[PDB]
């Protein structure tokens, strides 16, 4: 159609955009717009072909607009060929139909509730009034009073009236259906009475109100009648138009819609470029080859195994550029061993996380409701669990690894050498523990403190590269220039680790190392010097971060002796099962915690990452938040 | 605890302020002279010169430095209610806007206030094209403006309705998170300033002759929905159930004119009260209300120079 | 920069086009000149 | 009706300008024009009543005040306008006949 | 309409449903003059007196035995209009009459 010489649009981070350029070119396009700045000199555009659009835009909110009326929205799927035309009459009958019935049902349910209200205290009126409804020698008024409200009122009336009303009642609860009749003379002293009272006339909408009362009563009475079955019929069609027409109604919002970026894209592009990616023109020999592959960066829209699975995804994510310094993609098999390992339980606390994995691809029946974890049907979007497969494999991974610490972790809280625990005893594995125990406590947590170390060097090496292969000499001494301190750094921990190394040893080498620091440092002059005390905040943060990674950890596997060796008494093998009144508990609350703690290590990694090492998302700048990057 | 760094700046910006000499000279002068007494001034250093629409320009600028900017500078509870104040500004932008985009009268027929929300944020809200998106462009910024039009949005999208049922709806939004601000004198004067729009509006809408229930404003105190019904029906007797209310000079009054020049001073003799407010607000409140009144006054008299009215016809209007 | 070829190409157009219009008019030019002549 | 113009000023001189846009349209704005004939000797010309109304209300709570009050003017402009309109366009009427009477009671007079 | 007075203040009416534009920079009202023509009808047609405009046979130059909707000349806002009512009085009756 549009775009005769004929379009493709391609979208993407800012810089990768010559790149990009090159692909298109390479792709057997000719054509090629606008590429750098914008504004085409004869390839532009006119509103006659707007208007056309126009009226696809018409057709594609229209169809869009009864969808509403009816409820739900199309999906992305089949389009089909249409006229434009073709498709804004095709929408006009079934819609106008089905709109129609969605006028009258409205109407229809406001009808069923007022007339339900109105009818009873308006029966009372009548009941009392008759013969006087008709007179207009004689006048009489309705107004409902509550029953408090009938001295109030009454005292009004009684002012005005005196005694020449007679003044009735009737009762439906709630008050009383009241009529002060009065002569027609006497009307205003009456009327003025329910004013100076506040109390309010039983007007009803319509004809309806204004109406000699037994008359009145007789249509509000049907209106009453009539309504739910009425809604019964328009209801039935409406539901009918969906059951029908959700196929068709979804041809051809796919077409409307498809056709109305198409149109618009024909547009944007004729005047102005997708922005910093890349148009172009096709004759339909070129036509064929051009979109299927031009390699991963972008964005079009068309005329062991373990560790390779979403880092496979990854490789695509570091082929983006934007710099000669790396992209993001490492998180990914960096994380791993880790983020399991923080997991180190036991029989109740790790172990039995299967369970939910195997409820993740076999289901739960036994409480409400799930039933496939790939069809991902949800309370709140659904759509994202079929997309987080890709975590599906890392979690489903994540357990089984996660679970495996915890049963490194039970190669030393069973065996009865290695500590005083039991083999495998009567009770359960694990069982009176002792990796609580000071000495071997701290292995534990000394073992945590290395994976720390790592993160140091990987940060600011990577700064190195920064300035290296992003050529900034500020960056480069900046990331190198901090590394000229370390070696004294080593020294003064060392001091005290071994109790004896260095900070005294190789502290008259720190009095060298102290220098080192700052001369590349003042190579860029900086007055930004005072920072570097910050900087020794950080390292201790790796540590203890990572601590608690394992204090928690710790903590939490020896919760598993207050759950289940022990509670309430002391727990045996029956008042042990007087804790499993507890024991189906602490699984939940063991849930809620672990969620908690998985996400220190993320903020450990974006403290690197986000100080711009390997990472060009970081406060915006393109690329996305990691949130939503590392996933796939 | 801390509006210290508000309450110097503020009381340094006081001292712009003119003699009440100045509104009375002013009643005999001239339109030179006008210009003259205006540009030695504080509104009057930018003052664009010679002419009647110089002068108005010029309150308006003015403002839009002295009061206009205040709320960002840091974002405690009196820094909101600054934001509430130029969100007035805001919400008879918006609501100018949407009658523009609703009349097919285009982008340029629309000019605005000083707010929160500036001209950058309006000139998307104009270019959003509907209702749906209107409401999404004041999420923006997020305010109970913007709260106010997406609860409006769910029934009507449509400019009267929307506007109408909105500004209710708006001043019941105002009225809770005003319950969640914490100058007493504030939740007193938002129950009085309640009573005084709902004094104003069944004053207007009277003999419309209907129910106080489809506009009766909440959060009144020397109103309820019936001596707003009582009023609708064009009962001024209302008014004179007025005795000892600090609204007590509307009672004798017969119309509407008369009626409002009561009101604005009597929320006035409030508003000047919260001076050397502990918090600021109380006072800075007071020099944005005295700066009104001032500013209200410095374009009257200027139309009583500039167009060789009377002095009687300013003289009435120019006193609280 | 290639930009300039796409952006130059819609003028060579042109002065060819104009050309058309001046070849045209000495058709008419020439139909005068045996309107007045044959007349005479 | 000045009164509402000179009124404008007070707290809305300057919101004339918002006003301009935000009170305008409740009302076709301009023609309703409906075009009358008064016949008589002094013949037909037209008169009219612009009968269409020139509105006021538009807007809720009573809006910013001053507005509604001032713009309930516009009718006192309006509809009176009208006296005027009607009673001139008689006198183009009543100018023609005098004009050209005497024209011919001097033609017969003074030549015939 | 069609309105012009003071321009500022003929905004007020012209505003609910009614009409004017004209400005003051021609103080003969070519601010009518033209815009009259501009369709050649509107509601009405009405002036301030400043914006001289009894010089109507300008427009009736323009018009020629059209039948325009036709002025109020008016001052715009209050300074006594009660001599050009007791003259536009005179208007007529010393000039389509034997009133002199």
């Amino acid at each position: 159609m549009i775009a005769p010489m004929e379009k493709l649009v391609l979208a993407g981070p800012k810089g990768r955009a010559k790149e990009l350029l090159q692909s298109l070119q390479q792709a057997g396009v000719v054509h090629l717009e606008t590429l750098r700045p914008e504004a085409l000199s004869a390839y532009q555009l006119s509103p006659e072909e707007r208007a056309e659009l126009r009226r696809w835009e018409a057709v594609s909110a229209g169809a869009e607009h009864t969808l509403s009326l009816l409820g739900l929205e199309a999906e992305p799927a089949r389009p089909f060929p249409e006229g434009l035309e073709a498709a804004e009459k095709a929408l006009s009958p079934i819609q106008a139909h089905a709109e129609g019935l969605t006028r009258q049902k409205q109407e229809l349910e406001e009808e069923l509730a007022l007339a339900q209200a109105y009818l009873e205290p308006l029966e009372r009126l009548a009941a009392l009034a008759h013969g006087l409804d008709k007179s207009p020698f004689l006048r009489v008024i309705p107004f409902l009073l509550t029953e408090k409200e009938l001295p109030l009122v009454e005292e009004a009336l009684r002012k005005a009236l005196e005694d020449r009303y007679l003044l009735a009642h009737e009762a439906y609860a709630g008050g009383v259906a009241a009529l002060v009749v009065v002569h027609r003379k006497e009307v205003d002293q009456a009327k003025a009475a329910l004013s100076r009272a506040g109390v309010a006339e039983l007007r009803l909408p319509g004809a309806l109100g204004e109406l000699p009362l037994s008359e009145a009563a007789r249509r509000l009475k049907e209106r009453a009648e009539a309504a739910p079955r009425e809604l019964s019929e328009v209801r039935q069609h409406l539901a009918k138009l969906a059951r029908e027409s959700a196929s068709t109604l979804q041809s051809l919002w796919t077409r409307a819609q498809d056709e109305v970026a198409r149109l618009k894209a024909l547009e944007e592009l004729a005047s102005g470029r997708f922005g910093f990616a890349l148009l172009g023109y096709v004759p339909v020999k070129a036509k064929p080859k051009v979109e299927e592959a031009l390699a991963r960066h972008k964005e079009s829209v068309v005329y062991n195994p373990p560790w390779a699975k979403p880092f496979e995804l990854l490789v695509s994510f570091l082929n983006t550029p934007k710099y000669g310094t790396f992209d993001p993609t490492p998180v990914v098999p960096v994380f791993f061993p880790f983020w399991f390992g923080m997991i180190v339980g036991d029989i109740g606390y790790a172990l039995l996380f299967y369970l939910v994995g195997r409820w993740l691809s076999g289901y739960v029946k036994r409480n409400e409701p799930l039933v496939i974890d790939l069809f991902a049907l949800k309370l709140k979007p659904q759509v994202i669990g079929k997309l987080v497969h890709i975590l599906n494999w890392m979690v489903f991974w994540t357990v089984v690894w996660g679970v495996i610490y915890g049963e490194f972790f039970g190669t030393f809280l069973e065996h009865l050498g290695v500590f005083g625990t039991p083999e495998h005893p009567g009770l359960i594995p694990i069982l009176i523990h002792r990796i609580d125990t000071a000495k071997t406590a701290n292995l534990l947590i000394l073992l945590s403190v290395a994976f720390g170390v790592v993160l140091v060097f990987f940060g600011l090496a990577l700064r190195a590269y920064l300035g290296l292969k992003h050529r900034h000499m500020a960056h480069f001494w900046e990331g190198v220039g901090y590394l000229g301190g370390l070696v004294g750094v080593l020294a003064l921990a060392a001091s005290y680790l071994g109790n004896l190394q260095a900070g005294w040893l190789q502290g008259l080498m720190y009095l060298g190392f102290g220098v080192f620091l700052l001369a590349v440092l003042m190579s860029r002059i900086w007055l930004m010097i005072p920072e570097i005390f910050t900087q020794a905040g950080h390292i201790l943060s790796h540590i203890r971060i990572y601590a608690v990674g394992a204090a928690g950890g710790i903590l939490a596997g020896l919760l598993t002796d207050v759950g289940f060796a022990l509670a309430e008494r002391l727990g045996l093998l029956g008042v042990l099962l007087g804790l499993l009144v507890a024991g189906v508990l602490h699984l939940l609350i063991l849930l809620l915690t672990t969620l908690g703690h998985m996400l220190q290590p993320i903020r450990l990694l974006w403290v690197e990452f986000f100080t711009k090492f390997g990472f060009y998302e970081e406060n915006g700048r393109p690329y996305r938040p990691f949130k939503s990057v590392r996933e796939a | 605890d801390d509006f210290a760094y508000l309450n110097a700046r503020v009381r340094v910006r006081r001292g712009t302020l003119l003699k009440e000499s100045f509104f009375q000279e002013a009643l005999d002068l001239s339109f030179a002279d006008f210009l003259r007494l205006l540009s030695e001034t504080v509104y009057g250093g930018e003052l664009a010169g010679q002419g009647l629409p110089d002068v108005d320009r010029a309150v308006l600028r003015t403002q839009a430095k002295l009061v206009g900017d205040l709320p960002r500078l840091v974002t405690g509870e009196a820094r909101e209610a600054v934001r509430l104040l130029l969100l007035r500004n805001d919400l008879h932008n918006l609501q100018a806007l949407l009658r523009a985009k609703a009349t097919g009268r285009p982008f340029e027929e629309v000019l605005l206030l000083p707010g929160t929300l500036r001209e950058e944020v309006w000139r998307q809200a104009y270019e959003a094209q509907d209702p749906a998106g209107m409401a999404q462009v004041l999420a923006v910024p997020g305010h109970p403006l913007a709260r106010a039009l997406r609860a409006v949005l769910r029934e009507t999208q449509d400019l009267a309705r929307v506007e109408a049922l909105l500004a209710k709806r708006f001043f019941e939004d105002v009225a809770k998170a005003a319950k969640g601000l914490d100058q007493p004198a504030l939740r007193d004067y938002l129950a009085l300033e309640v009573d005084a729009e709902n004094l104003r509006t069944a004053f207007k809408l009277q003999g419309s002759g209907l129910a106080p229930d489809a506009f009766f404003l909440k959060g009144g105190r020397f109103v309820d929905r019936v001596r707003f019904a009582r009023l609708m029906e064009g009962d001024y007797a209302v008014l004179d159930e007025l005795s000892g209310t600090p609204f007590s000079g509307l009672s004798g009054v017969r119309d509407l004119k008369a009626l409002e020049r009561g009101l604005r001073c009597v929320l006035l003799k409030e508003a000047k009260k919260g001076v050397q407010d502990p918090l600021g607000v109380g006072l800075v409140l007071a020099y944005v209300k005295e700066r009104e009144w001032e500013a209200v006054r410095l374009r009257l008299l200027a139309r009583r120079a500039y167009f060789g009215l009377p002095r009687a016809q300013v003289e009435e209007e120019v006193v609280c | 920069g290639l930009i300039k070829s796409l952006a130059e190409k819609e003028k060579q157009l042109l002065e060819r086009l104009e050309a058309a219009k001046k070849e045209a008019e000495e058709r008419v030019k020439r139909a005068e000149a045996e309107a007045k002549a044959l007349l005479e | 009706a000045k009164e509402a113009y000179a009124a404008l000023l007070l707290a809305q001189a300057f919101d004339g300008p918002e006003v301009v846009a935000g009170a305008a349209l409740g009302v076709p704005p301009l023609e309703g024009v409906e075009a009358e004939v008064e016949n008589v000797w002094g013949s037909k010309v037209p008169r009219l009543k612009a009968t269409f109304p020139d509105g006021a209300l538009l807007s809720p709570v009573g809006t910013p005040a001053y507005t509604l009050e001032a713009s309930r003017a516009f009718r006192r402009y309006a509809e009176a306008l009208i006296r005027v309109a009607n009673t001139e366009t008689r006198l183009k009427k009543i100018g023609e006949e005098i004009k050209k009477t005497t024209r011919r009671v001097n033609a017969l007079e003074q030549v015939v | 309409m069609a309105v012009i007075a003071d321009p500022e203040t003929a905004q007020g009416f012209r505003l609910a449903g009614l009409e004017g534009y004209g400005a003051s920079s021609a103080e003969e009202a070519q601010s009518l003059l033209e815009t009259l023509v501009e369709r050649g009808g509107y509601a009405l047609v009405a002036v301030d007196e400043a914006l001289l405009p009894d010089p109507e046979r300008a427009v009736e130059r323009l018009m020629r035995g059209r039948d325009l909707p036709v002025l109020l000349p008016i001052a715009g806002l209050k300074e006594a209009f009660q001599g050009h009512d007791v003259e536009g009085y005179m208007r007529e009756l010393v000039r389509k009459t034997i009133g002199f």
